[PDB]
């Protein structure tokens, strides 16, 4: 064949710290349909957002948003434990389905989204152009999202663990950790990837007794 | 899996 209908940018969902994740890669032939498992951010949660994405950013607010909707009624649970499957489906005149389900509790949530969403052939064109010349950037970016999130993790991970530990941690290990917690909290903050993992370093220097 | 946002 000499021609055929492609879906013109990725397609995908927001994540964690602001992160565009792709479901469907751009120029994929329609109709076409993929599905991933996603999981709960942190400890508890009890609701999701599925934010529906188009664009080749790694940050979520550089691309076109397509629609959104919460799933609700999530068993509270350790992060990482529920299994939320999100599957995007485009039929053969370009509609697109997008829908998650926990597959604990069966609760379900979809939107569809018409064919003529999103951005046109000049947006398309910029958006490819704008992609290439902030490639090293958006890698830096999804990078430094990754790190937040093992930060962000190690704090909440820690806060537990000195709870459960109580009485049994010495007054001098306790106050040399809340110190680094704080010094890792602040640092979460900022965009210096090495900076958050010199003050994960620095906590897990003071934290031996936990372990 | 990757995470996501609450509302």
């Amino acid at each position: 064949v000499l021609l055929l209908d492609v879906t013109p940018l990725s397609l995908g969902i927001e994540t964690m710290g602001g992160v565009m994740t792709t479901l469907i890669a751009k120029n994929t032939t329609i109709p076409t349909k993929h599905s991933q498992v996603f999981s709960t951010a942190e400890d508890n949660q009890s609701a999701v957002t599925i934010h529906v994405l188009q664009g080749e950013r790694k940050r979520a607010a550089d691309n076109k948003s397509l629609g959104q909707f919460n799933l609700d009624g999530i068993n509270p649970a350790p992060r990482g434990m529920p299994q939320i499957e999100v599957t995007f489906d485009i039929d053969a005149d370009g509609i697109l389905h997008v829908s998650a389900k926990d597959k604990n509790s069966g609760k379900e949530q979809k939107i569809t989204i018409k064919a003529s969403s999103g951005l046109n052939e000049d947006e398309i064109q910029k958006m490819v152009r704008d992609a290439e010349a902030n490639a090293e950037a958006d890698r830096k970016f999804e990078e430094l999202v990754q790190t937040r999130n093992q930060g962000d993790h190690l704090l909440h991970s820690t806060r537990k663990q000195v709870e459960e530990a109580g009485d049994k941690l010495p007054a001098d290990d306790k106050t040399a950790i809340e110190s680094a917690l704080t010094a890792l909290e602040t640092a979460l903050k900022g965009e210096d990837k090495a900076a958050i993992e010199a003050k994960m370093q620095e906590l897990a220097q003071v934290s031996q007794k936990l372990m | 899996p990757r995470p996501l946002p609450f509302p």
